[PDB]
């Protein structure tokens, strides 16, 4: 079921918490700014 | 265009979240400046 989700969507649900996404996705805002991808940082992480 | 609609000065306090729109427009202009560096050096080599 986890592999089914990670195939279909791109995320694994209920895997990370909320506090463990900003010090990890924090180095992605720069390429997020330069590439043209908008919205929050987590959609860019899922797209990568 | 929305400023052309209503020109009362306190409408900018009450638009639909303009703060991130303004900051992102400023940041993208900074980035197109960094893209324009090369053309600036071309015109500096053109006129002494």
């Amino acid at each position: 079921e986890m592999i089914n989700s990670l195939l279909s969507s791109g995320e694994v649900p209920g895997l990370y918490t909320l506090e463990e996404l900003e010090p990890l996705l924090l180095p992605l805002k720069d390429q997020a700014s330069q590439d043209g991808f908008f919205g929050p940082v987590f959609n860019y992480f899922t797209y990568r | 265009t929305d400023i052309k609609k209503d020109n009362r000065v306190t409408t900018l306090t009450t638009h639909a979240g303009i703060r991130n729109s303004l900051l992102t427009i400023l940041d993208q202009l900074q980035r197109c400046q960094r893209s324009l560096n090369e053309f600036l050096e071309e015109k500096r080599s053109a006129f002494p």
